[PDB]
């Protein structure tokens, strides 16, 4: 975490530095805390956040992702019967 | 080439919108389409999933609604594609 | 709607209360690359909501106990003494 | 200070805790005599929940396990103080 004192003076490595490693920069002053992204890893989280932020979403997405993680309940389909279908 | 597999879940999404509004089950077949090809980038604005998601993608079907899905070399899996309520 | 990095670099004191203040994100763009200038507070405040949802039978119990909450016909009164009492003190 | 209500899955968390680990449950009820006296600051990370969720708060038992609650000028109620997998 740092100042936004420091983070004012070394804002331009900084933004190098958040679209490198891809974590956030924490930054604190009188004003409040701040966190610094990259725009990429921004738009990742609201993205993550969104799926996640209606308990009903969350609760199917993620118990899909467990049967996924267990790998032994998906079927498979081409996707010419999927154009078929969808016609 | 790759194939393409449902978890139970995502086919009666697909069901659904097939019976809701079809252009929206177009748009999802479009969607699949391109992720076979390359799942990993082009339409629909393909996001790699954070924290608990990793490893998982969406791309967007609607302003509401993501096709969230898995990618490897030989396959790929589709998660979801309805926003829940 | 982005600014630069160089007005955001200038503006950066500033930048921090109002991200803060309208709980809206700045968008910044630069020859590295882009960036994204937020409240630290919302940031964690939204990873918290977020933590306590990604459990399908959390969000399960969470939303059930929200829900009685609402209708507000199942909640019960209980004095911290008592709490301290069987729990054998608190730390 | 303010009166304290729990809803009755928080309570059987609790009896829960009482039971497994009396340490936990002891750290519970440090969290609710401050919850009590100053809602929104003190241990435990206080945080505003969001969306849907919107009006409730969490402080943090252990990095694992939440205590969430809401908190008025009269009273302030527990829904949960145990996460659940």
């Amino acid at each position: 975490s740092i100042s936004a004192s420091e983070a004012r003076q070394r804002l331009f490595p900084l933004i190098e530095q958040v679209n490198t490693d891809h974590q956030p920069v924490r930054i604190t002053s009188r004003a409040g805390d701040a966190v610094l992204m990259s725009a990429d890893d921004y738009d990742a989280w609201q993205e993550t956040v969104y799926l996640l932020r209606s308990p009903e979403n969350a609760r199917r997405l993620m118990e899909a992702v467990a049967r996924d993680k267990a790998g032994h309940s998906a079927f498979t389909k081409s996707v010419d019967e999927l154009r078929e279908m969808a016609g | 080439v790759r194939s393409v597999n449902f978890d139970p879940d995502a086919w009666e999404d697909f069901l659904f919108w097939l019976a809701a509004d079809r252009k929206t089950a177009r748009r999802i077949t479009r969607l699949i389409g391109e992720i076979q090809r390359d799942p990993f980038s082009g339409i629909g604005k393909p996001e790699p999933l954070q924290g608990e998601l990793s490893g998982y993608w969406s791309r967007r079907i609607d302003d509401e609604h993501r096709l969230v899905y898995r990618a490897g070399d030989d396959e790929v899996t589709m998660l979801k594609a309805r926003y829940h309520y």
